[PDB]
């Protein structure tokens, strides 16, 4: 899991 | 159970709750992420952020075939925002930029509340009628903090026990505050002031993103679950999932005129005596006039200089 909106 | 409004990146739906499994409507399409969504039921409008697009629109969900309007640009990261539908105010958050800040709805006399020990700002909720906004950081320093939606006493009610805080509503009635924690996996509440904390969901949420309420139920959408969820505000009883197989759920919000109580504006009819900004304060007399970014107010405390 990555929590950043963008990516 | 209410309709609820989701982000879904490439547009804006809603499902109604008590019939998740059909087809969400598509409210707004073409989009390329929009992530943060909100409303101003009475005025028919509806808000959002676009990450890649860098900006927040706005459309007229009471007009046959309204346009998307942009309020606001130029927001390098706007991940969280609020409508203010008291004071007539618009809030959002900026994980690039690292600050908070407030406009009109139209976009107006854009004003920075804060910009300093800001890291990973996220979600922001109001109660427009004490006076008070909160929002989550996850940052290096994860922290829920609160301050007056006129950038008054800021501080910070919860920094334990906490590290991806993602989610964050507001219970009306119960005076009670709602988070999510995307890697602790849970959802909790407390009091406004951040004491008498409990736990709602315990644990077992994969990746929980924003959160809303209705009623005694508690909406969340889940990164990993691409889905809604669902369970009793009270016991964490009665999980469930009410809406599945979205492309990319974002934002969230029980999508009701009840969400947004009417209540008295205490700046009136005179935009308080403001030159400019009339902003809710959690002090009387309730609201605080206001300047943009970097205009001073005249020691009337009512005129900008
Ligand atoms: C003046 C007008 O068109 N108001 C409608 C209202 O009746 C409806 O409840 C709302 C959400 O469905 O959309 C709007
Ligand atoms: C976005 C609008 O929301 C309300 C509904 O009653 C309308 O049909 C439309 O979906
Ligand atoms: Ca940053």
């Amino acid at each position: 899991n990555s929590n950043a909106i963008k990516n | 159970a209410p309709l609820l409004l989701y982000a879904n990146r490439r547009d804006l739906r809603l499902v109604d709750a008590t019939n998740g499994k059909e087809n969400a409507t598509i409210v707004v399409g073409g989009l390329e992420d929009a992530a943060a969504v909100d409303f101003v039921f009475s005025h028919g409008l509806i808000y959002w952020s676009d990450v890649s697009e860098e900006a927040i629109k706005r459309t007229e969900f009471n007009k046959t075939e309204s346009v998307q309007n942009v309020v606001v640009s130029g927001l390098l990261s706007p991940d969280g925002l609020a409508c203010d539908w008291l004071g007539e105010k618009l809030y959002w958050t900026d994980s690039e930029t690292n600050r908070i800040e407030v406009s009109n709805l139209d976009g107006s006399l854009r004003k920075v509340l804060f910009w300093q020990e800001l890291d990973q700002p996220r979600a922001i909720a109001l109660d427009p009628s004490s006076g008070f906004m909160y929002w989550t950081d996850w940052g290096e320093v994860p922290k829920i903090e609160r301050a007056g939606m006129d950038g008054s006493s800021r501080f910070i009610i919860i920094n334990s026990e906490i590290y991806w805080p993602n989610g964050l509503t507001l219970d009306y009635e119960e005076q009670k505050l709602y988070w999510a924690d995307a890697k602790l996996n849970f959802i909790h509440k407390s009091n406004l002031d951040g004491t008498n904390r409990q736990a709602v969901v315990k644990g077992s949420l994969p990746h929980p993103f924003a959160l809303t309420l209705f009623e005694d139920i508690l909406y969340w959408t889940d990164w990993s679950t691409h889905s809604i969820l669902a369970c009793n505000k009270y016991t964490g009883e009665g999980l469930r999932e009410i809406h599945s197989d979205i492309f990319s759920p974002m934002d969230i919000h029980a999508f009701s005129q009840q969400r947004q109580p009417n209540a008295t504006n205490p700046c009136g009819i005179d935009n308080g005596g403001c030159s400019h900004l009339c902003l809710m304060s959690p002090v009387k007399p309730f609201y605080q006039c206001a300047c943009p970014t970097g205009v001073k107010l005249l020691e009337n405390g009512k005129t900008c200089k």
